[PDB]
């Protein structure tokens, strides 16, 4: 068959340019064109252009135009995509995609640019931001009522970079009601995300709760003790 | 210009149900150059069907694309766990390929209000220079919620971010937290901190809010 592979995660500069390769495997060269597709995060697939290699036949989005180009290096059989100009609208997922076809091609020497894409690439990840590895700083989320014997509490992991991080409660005893919500990167170029859980309101004074957060690239463990604020 | 719509925005269906995912043009166009695809959570996007109805190769009979014109359908019969994921639609014709926003399919169930928790910042936060406010929306059901912050009665905009569950495989709900980033400058100026939430769970929209210092 066909297969796409392509390069590794990368994390840019806003306002730098980034550079990925996808090099096939399998069938023809010059018939089929690459067609890139990008998602961000939360949000659907957006096309980016597409280019029959060698060949040169090529388009581009609208919304990427003078700041994309495409291009491929013939002997090493592998296409590129540039883009320069990076803000954090362009943080995503990037696929290389293309049409199987004929796959060997013995009867075509045709090129086709217009197609639907079955044979898609593992993805490559591109995250823009301004910022280097830094550990997160980790806050209580206190819980105070007089909601049906039901409280909630948590912590508030923030400014840290990059992803991941693990959060478990009471060394991972307490794991029911546990709520640990997707990272988002905010404006500062860090991550941030929270970390809740649901317990009986009536152990508040008696259960202990502590958050054990762990941040791999920066070699942090925090351990917060949440109580309720008098 | 030739723009994609999709409808609904999410399809909640039981196992073994049907159901019709609608893709919508600007103008007319051939059905020579419509394809869907299928991403489940984490997954590469896979192509299900090409030129409107031509179903791809491995691709389950389950699945059925129709139209013309400027209206085409998904039919997904028989639904099946493996089928949950977002579903997309494309043009591939002419020079500019573009995509429909997506629909979500997940599992059914009854509608369930969100229960509404309000944190204040943390003491140890504030003296770091920034103020956070984190507003919980905890199992509820369907997907749809709205969050408004206001400080002092003023509504806020541009300073929050959301971040939701995926559907919780017990018992098929969401959770959702917002929060609010302030400065210490600009926290410490106000007093009543609300978060309104608005689902089709509640008969009106329901407000937490604390007042800073315990008032
Ligand atoms: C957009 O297309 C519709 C439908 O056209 C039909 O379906 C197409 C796939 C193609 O096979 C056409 O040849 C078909 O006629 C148009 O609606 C038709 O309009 C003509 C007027 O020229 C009328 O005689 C037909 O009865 C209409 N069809 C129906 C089902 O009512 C429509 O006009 C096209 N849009 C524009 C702006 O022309």
């Amino acid at each position: 068959q066909v297969q796409l592979v392509q390069s590794g995660a990368e994390v840019k500069k806003p306002g730098s340019s980034v550079t990925i390769s996808c090099k096939p495997v399998g069938g023809t060269f010059t018939n089929f064109a690459i067609h890139w597709v990008r998602q961000a995060p939360g949000q659907g697939l957006e096309w980016v252009g597409g280019r029959v290699p060698v060949v040169g036949i090529y388009k581009y989005g609208k919304k990427f135009h003078d700041r994309l180009r495409l291009y491929e290096d013939d002997p090493m059989k592998t296409v590129f995509l540039e883009l320069r100009s990076l803000t954090s609208d362009d943080t995503g997922v990037y696929y290389c995609t293309r049409w199987r076809g004929c796959g060997m091609c013995p009867y075509d020497t045709s090129s086709y640019y217009n197609d639907a894409s079955d044979v898609w690439g593992p993805g490559t990840k591109v995250i823009v931001s301004a910022a280097s590895t830094k550990g997160p700083s980790v806050f209580p989320l206190a819980p105070s009522s007089k909601s049906g014997g039901t409280a909630a509490l948590g912590c508030l992991v923030k400014d840290y970079f990059p992803e991941p991080v693990t959060v478990s409660w009471n060394s991972g005893a307490l794991t029911s009601g546990v709520h640990t919500f997707p990272a988002v990167l905010q404006s500062s170029g860090l991550y941030s995300l929270s970390s809740v859980v649901t317990v009986p309101s009536s152990s508040l004074g008696t259960q202990t709760y502590i958050c054990n957060v762990n941040h791999k690239p920066s070699n942090t463990k925090v351990d917060k003790k949440v109580e309720p604020k008098s | 210009e030739i723009v994609l719509t999709q409808s609904p925005v999410t399809l909640s269906l039981s196992s073994g149900e049907t159901g019709t995912l609608s893709c919508r043009a600007s103008q007319n166009i051939s059905s020579s150059w419509i394809a869907w695809y299928q991403q489940r959570r984490g997954q590469v996007p896979r192509l299900l069907i090409s030129a409107a109805s031509a179903r791809a190769a491995g691709i389950p009979d389950r699945f059925t694309g129709r139209g013309s014109g400027t209206d085409f359908t998904l039919t997904i019969t028989r639904l099946e766990p493996e089928d949950l994921g977002v579903y997309s639609c494309q043009y591939y014709g002419g020079s500019f390929f573009t995509f429909g926003p997506g629909t979500q399919v997940d599992v059914k169930r009854t509608v369930a209000a969100p229960s509404v928790f309000i944190f204040p910042p943390s003491d140890e936060q504030l003296k770091s220079g920034t103020a956070s406010v984190v507003c919980l929306l905890n199992n509820f059901y369907p997907r749809e919620a709205k969050v408004q912050w206001k400080v002092d009665n003023a509504l806020q905009s541009g300073n929050s971010q959301e971040s939701v569950t995926e559907q919780d495989s017990k018992d098929s709900t969401y959770s959702l937290s917002s929060t609010l980033t302030l400065s210490k400058a600009d926290y410490e100026k106000h007093k009543v901190y609300a978060c309104e939430v608005t689902h089709q769970g509640l008969s009106s929209p329901v407000t937490k809010s604390f007042n800073r210092g315990e008032c």
